[PDB]
């Protein structure tokens, strides 16, 4: 029943940021702490992801990682990092620098023993598990080196629970790091063999998003991290909340995985539309679902409709029919038949949870699992053959001891999940 | 003549709160438990409460909370409520064995308890789905250990069936399969509808386009209803549960009888006109009101049982079978005369205060076991074998224990059960 | 027809302190005595107080100052409070020995001043804990003399059975291994209850997750009165005291039996529910009611009492009775017929003010011996030898003069009653 | 039923300055000597500390021992010196500075006398005595040196009452008299055979747990102090006070005495965490289990899952669920059953007082006897070594008559009770 959130690298500590906010205010809960909703159920299931504390202190079940304290130290200044205890910030000194050989191989290896105590200290702290979450950058030092590991060992310490993480995938236009690629093809060679599920999140997708439906022309990161944030909230409050259909995550994890190899996801959300649009718009189970199928608002630079569908699920918040999103959820399966994957009959699956996010009515989260994210894998794989042949900043990972061969096996591990997404896709 | 509900499952459970929500408008039972007046059903307090005798059990806290919350749980004895802490996530090797197996011996034992309580069981049905994990999964494990117990005692399973088009769990087919090895040899009968057939139904005959789980269990709760409080009810002909497994079960396999039902009424559709036994019963054997996606004239039919409520009287009922018996296109098997069993209760058809069906004098509910039964089968032969034959999802079942011969052994035991089918309707 | 209580240790006052509030709620009598109104334990004053007749030992100071410090203060005639300066330290060879044996001699003339103001002394009870220095060690100090002067009186022990998992004292083996020795001999029944089975008790039936010893001496001051308030009271089946030992004791070894008590029930459990005598009487037998952690179904019962409270026909106990001797797995020694004590008071059951248990109509106490006892000896045995072996603390006993022959010999003495439970295990 | 206590050292002499201000304050004790109270109990239980002196004025029942006049004057100077009485100042002139043979053997020697004569009338003073405890360094010359030879002549005036110490252990890195492990060694010889039980407490863990849970910058010697007292006072307040269970100093002795010779103890303490936190701290059984688990909220530097553990005892002060207590004693032993030793069963017991400490809901103290303490006795003896065979200092040692055999014999006394934990490590 509860889970843990770990974050870690620069990204993943910014984007908990909104995550935990958002949390509280689905239930009512203060930036100094403490409890001052108004809802039965604000409180009733808050365990999942509070502890309270003495007093009517809630505690996010998180730990904040990073190996500069200033990151951590900024999240720590605003509203809500008064709501996370000293306890949870495990931090270094010094950087990693954005390389995965010292995130994880090295120098953030050292840390992690620290931060693992305090898992074990919060694992005994829950009732019981459901899961754990970790938020972090795939092409990042922290975020996916020393987020790696810590992953490695936290499934071999609790191989029932649900490893999950979401996280960034470098964007075909904007890298910041020259070995980008490196680190995600490292993080591919460890994190899928060693991950239940693991989300694709593209920032430039998110970009046009936020102009191009929300027509925005000043955000930030903490405008699209409250759109990611809504997705990974969108997921466990069904959970947490009363509803119709089927909330629990591992029954998601289940529908959604047809192959142990097979585990990347597409998020999508409804509605996403500007304010003008808002007084022209219609709130109806077919209107989200179009939202939803529209390959505009994933959240994910990929193409759907250029792959194939191989699983689909259907979250949705609020006060609806199930005749209608039966009946709407068929259709698109009857008009995309095209797209989806014959081997699984009715490929579109659906959760229904009766709490709306705050200030609307209804909304739905889309997950998908398509054959097009291979298409990322290409794009990464290729960059980083090219970069492999030149060893571009490789000697500051084989400084620090990363050997080649072990880059060799990654290049081969991501081009087998193409060649599976291929022998999946027929 | 005492019996037992059993609720597994997010289904069997609302199922339930709907039945139980029914009997309470049947006698006018408070939320409380007072009832100012049906001890078959129910276990008398000395302050006049009244304990359903049944169990409710959800191996995820929150749907039994939902009831802990509601107005009934004043009505409910904290030991029905059984919860675990983790699901079975639609999937039989957790629900039957890894997850499930472990809490269902407490759950026998407040069966038991209760079965102590009874006097003179006269058995007790389960409800629950067919495709999900405790729905279908923990619920075969229970008929295992009660058909031990209970041997001799009434086992009549409720179930939702599959919705060919839609369905929210993706590996529902190998749980069904699974089920039907397991219940189909230990289960006495099994009865189940269809939620898309309903829509039609709800869309059709009660003019709604918003049906939610809300008011599709209203209307499977008349069905039960009518067989659960109107036949410990008096009438002309007071038909009993074991009647009704002894009159609706022709073969030692599995039956399982289809729930039709008529009147399905608007109340603006009431207006204006006049049902009588025999008009009602013209619609029962109307594919429209099928509650079951399964064409009527497809099959024949081997079993067929009326249940009467209200303002019915027994020669009209005569007439009216005379004219399904001759007017109709109801193909039959050889096997079987027309003895079609007719419960005649003068206990009246109820009404759910807010819901949507209309206040009705007289009303009809049919189960039948056609062979059409076998194009359902068919339909889970192929889901179950393209997922098979990739072995799509087959992680989460090994991971458990379960064996891939198991599994095929599983669709083989229904093919063996569509082939008895065939055999059937070779008349002989 | 009197009787006198001896508390030794905290564990006998603290309970006792429990066990004379229950006796004060009984008849309604004042914190200063005064009563309104059970002379069997008390003696009168003229002014109407009543003086329980009874004996508080304590070897510090403490907690026979928090009885004189309470309301109880008032009740207790200053010479049953007696206190002496220093202790046991958990350890027999203090407690029996070197401490206790230099008080003992004002304690039993205080005993022998009581069994003057007895009339017709039928006999006494001593309230004490299996492993604590004056617990265990001056209560059989205590009982050598007691079985001289009294030696036709009733000797019952109560003691706290030390639980298998949480014991506070590390030398607690060794002095049960030389109570054993020592009380075996010279008592006549000794009865125990399990700390740990409580809280499984009060969690599973109070629904109490925050036991304390002031709960959990409530409970067993439920079991106490009815063995010792109601059999003094009226009912159909006046049992006496030295009647439950004709009809408990079947060996001149020691015998055990056990406690186990069925109502425990919270009022919010209570609702809902009707119990009856025969349905209490199934919960006597179930594994979960029993108040020491060794299993029912391990072992052969030997003997069995049962004692009823409030609402109890004769008509529903011979009827309970057919049921428990033919219904249930209870396996029971050749030896035995099934002569069932069966104490039936019309003497209701009670319940303290701002406790946990429910208010009752009827209610059954259970003793039983079963030969699944020598599996509690059986933990002993190894425990004791563990540090014996290795010789652990044992210069905390060799300090005061005791022998490791001695030690050695009293094991052995367990061994062969463990030895005899085997025979009687052995049906014949 | 009573308690004399003697302070030696200036290091016995600060700690005890801490330690009766302490006990007043659980009593309502005003410094100057009346009580000005406001519980029962305050006064009720008095008499193991206090003789009640006319006019409503309460002695502690202590002697202050030193051998320079500035520092019992410093003493006296503060509040609580004042509550003492003139007749328990007992010092001589002209130090000992830290020379063992000078406090033990020769010139503390002298002054021993007049204490003891003090003793045997505070003896007579009390009604009934429990024991003694006497605070002291172990390395320095008259809190160990003078301070042991007390004890032997102590112990056989009173061989029936119980005989225990707490002491300074030398801390790893600070030492302050070049010979110091010497006067220890020399302390273990005489001590170790002449006393019930002794407890082992270091300043360097003392400072980590200052900075570490406590995250304090300022703390001076009264601070750490205040922690040992709270230690101290911990044990004998449930003695005085009403309890649960079983609440006698001797049966605490003989609970973790399982042998002869094998008496050093690791005192620990909870809650023990910093005023941030406390607004994220729940206050339950297990939060202080956690707490007293913890090695790093031991005082002694040691580390107890590095050795076994022979004994445990758990003090709770305040009011707690016995289930709960029992419980999660029982899923310590059973979640560290490898720390344990096989030999005991069930060898974590427990103690409950439900008066709490002014100022918190609940406390406890933690008491240990592991092997891992032999950890410190080789440091000693090895350092011991060195400096016995180059004769640092010992020339003021032999100067004043000590022999070196008997610093042999010393040596091997040492390394007996290494061997001893080492045969019942196993
Ligand atoms: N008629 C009706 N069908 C329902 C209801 N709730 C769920 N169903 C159907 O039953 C199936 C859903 O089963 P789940 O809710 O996923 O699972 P479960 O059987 O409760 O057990 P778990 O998988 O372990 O959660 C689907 O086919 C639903 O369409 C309901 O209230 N009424
Ligand atoms: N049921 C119950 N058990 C108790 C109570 N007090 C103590 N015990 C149990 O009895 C044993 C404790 O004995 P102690 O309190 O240590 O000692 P004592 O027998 O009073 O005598 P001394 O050792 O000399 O103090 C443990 O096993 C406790 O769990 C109580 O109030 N109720
Ligand atoms: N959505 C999103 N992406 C971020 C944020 N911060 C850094 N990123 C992305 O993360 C990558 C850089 O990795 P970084 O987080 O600096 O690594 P680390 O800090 O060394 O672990 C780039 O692709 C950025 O676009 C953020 O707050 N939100
Ligand atoms: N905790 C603690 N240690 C002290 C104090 N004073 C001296 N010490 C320690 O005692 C040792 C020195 O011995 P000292 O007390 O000067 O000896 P003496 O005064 O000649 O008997 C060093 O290890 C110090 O850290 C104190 O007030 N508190
Ligand atoms: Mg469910
Ligand atoms: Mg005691």
């Amino acid at each position: 029943r509860e889970i843990v959130h770990i974050q870690a690298g620069q990204c993943g500590n910014q984007i908990g940021a909104k995550f935990w906010e958002v949390i509280s205010d689905e239930h009512g809960i203060d930036p100094t702490g403490s409890y001052h909703g108004d809802s039965d159920l604000q409180l009733e299931r808050i365990n999942v992801y509070y502890n309270e504390a003495a007093g009517n202190k809630y505690v996010p079940r998180a730990i904040l990682v990073d190996l500069e304290p200033g990151t951590m130290d900024s999240v720590r200044s605003g509203p809500f990092g008064q709501i996370f205890r000293p306890d949870n910030f495990v931090f270094g000194q010094s950087g990693a620098g954005n390389n995965w050989a010292k995130g994880h191989y090295t120098e953030g290896a050292e840390l992690v023993d620290s931060v693992l105590d305090v898992v074990r200290k919060e694992s005994e702290s829950c009732d019981c598990l459901q899961g754990f979450q970790l938020t972090h950058s795939l092409g990042g030092g922290t975020g996916s080196g020393m987020g790696t590991l810590l992953i490695s060992k936290i499934r071999e310490e609790y191989p029932d629970r649900i490893m999950n993480t979401f996280s960034v995938v470098p964007s075909p236009k904007v890298s910041d790091t020259v070995v980008e690629p490196y680190n995600a093809t490292l993080s591919v060679h460890q994190l899928v063999e060693n991950t239940d599920e693991t989300y694709c999140i593209d920032n430039e997708a998110l970009y046009d998003i936020c102009f191009r439906t929300l027509k925005l022309t000043t955000p930030t990161y903490g405008d699209l991290n409250h759109l990611v944030s809504a997705t990974m909230s969108g997921v466990t409050t069904c959970l947490r909340f009363p509803g119709q259909l089927n909330a629990d995550l591992r029954k998601l994890a289940v529908n959604m995985v047809p192959f142990p190899r097979l585990h990347f996801f597409m998020p999508g959300f409804a509605p996403l539309t500007s304010r003008g649009s808002q007084q022209y718009r219609a709130l109806t189970v077919p209107e989200l679902t179009q939202q939803m199928f529209d390959a505009k608002n994933m959240m994910a630079a990929c193409d759907p409709r250029h792959g194939r569908y191989l699983t689909v699920a259907a979250v949705f918040r609020g006060r609806m029919s199930m005749k209608e999103v039966d009946e709407q959820m068929l259709n698109v399966q009857n008009k995309n038949s095209s797209y989806f994957v014959e081997w699984i009959p009715n490929n579109v699956k659906t959760a229904v949870c009766d709490i709306p996010p705050r200030g609307l009515k209804m909304s739905a989260t889309f997950i998908g699992n398509s054959t097009a994210i291979q298409e990322l894998f290409k794009r990464i794989s290729e960059q980083f053959t090219a970069m492999f042949r030149r060893k571009a900043f490789l000697h500051w990972y084989t400084g620090e001891g990363m050997d080649e061969m072990e880059f060799t096996e990654a290049e081969s591990n991501m081009n087998d999940l193409v060649s599976e997404y291929q022998q999946y896709q027929d | 003549r005492e019996c037992i509900s059993i609720h597994v499952g997010q289904a069997g459970v609302q199922i339930g709160n709907a039945c139980w929500e029914l009997y309470c408008l049947e006698h006018g039972i408070q939320p409380d438990g007072q009832m100012p007046s049906f001890n078959t059903f129910f276990s008398e307090t000395g302050a006049g409460k009244h304990v359903p005798r049944a169990v409710f059990v959800d191996l995820e806290p929150t749907v039994i909370d939902e009831v802990r919350t509601g107005t009934y749980r004043q009505l409910f004895h904290p030991e029905q409520l059984i919860t675990g802490k983790e699901d079975a996530a639609n999937n039989y090797a957790r629900g039957h064995y890894t997850i499930g197996k472990e809490i269902i011996d407490l759950v026998l034992d407040r069966i038991r308890k209760l079965a102590d309580q009874c006097t003179g069981l006269q058995g007790f049905s389960v409800f629950h789905s067919f495709g999900g994990g405790t729905g279908s999964g923990f619920t075969s494990l229970l008929m295992e250990r009660l058909s031990v117990d209970y041997g001799k005692k009434s086992k009549l399973e409720f179930s939702i069936y599959p919705a060919p088009q839609v369905s929210t769990a993706v590996v529902e087919p190998y749980n069904s399969i699974l089920t039907t090895h397991t219940t189909l040899e230990h289960s006495d009968c099994a009865f189940m509808v269809d939620n898309e057939a309903i829509y039609d139904i709800c869309r059709r005959n009660l003019d709604i386009e918003r049906p939610t789980y809300t008011n599709l269990n209203r209307l499977i709760g008349q069905i039960v209803s009518s067989i659960t409080a109107s036949l410990r009810f008096d009438g002309a002909l007071n038909v009993d549960l074991t009647e009704f497994q002894t009159n609706l079960v022709p073969y030692p396999r599995g039956h399982f009888p289809l729930a039709t039902y008529a009147p399905v009424i608007s109340a603006e559709k009431a207006y204006h006109e006049q049902l009588s036994v025999a008009e009602i019963t013209n619609a029962c054997f109307e594919p429209a009101n099928q509650m079951v996606k399964c064409d009527p004239r497809h099959g024949k039919y081997m079993a067929c049982c009326l249940l009467y409520r209200g303002d019915v009287v027994p020669k009209d009922v005569n007439a009216a079978i005379a004219t399904i018996k001759t007017k109709r296109t109801i193909q039959f098997v050889d096997w079987c005369p027309t003895g079609f069993k007719v419960g005649i209760n003068y206990e009246p058809p109820t009404v759910v205060p807010g819901g949507d069906l209309a206040k009705v004098q007289r009303a009809v509910c049919m189960l039948s076991n056609t062979t059409a039964i076998a194009e359902a089968w068919a339909r889970l032969d192929h889901k179950f074998d393209l997922m098979y034959a990739k072995r799509a999802f087959v992680h989460w079942y090994v991971g458990e224990g379960m064996e891939e011969g198991e599994f095929s052994e599983a669709r083989e035991d229904m093919a063996a059960l569509e082939k008895d089918y065939e055999e059937v309707g070779v008349d002989s």
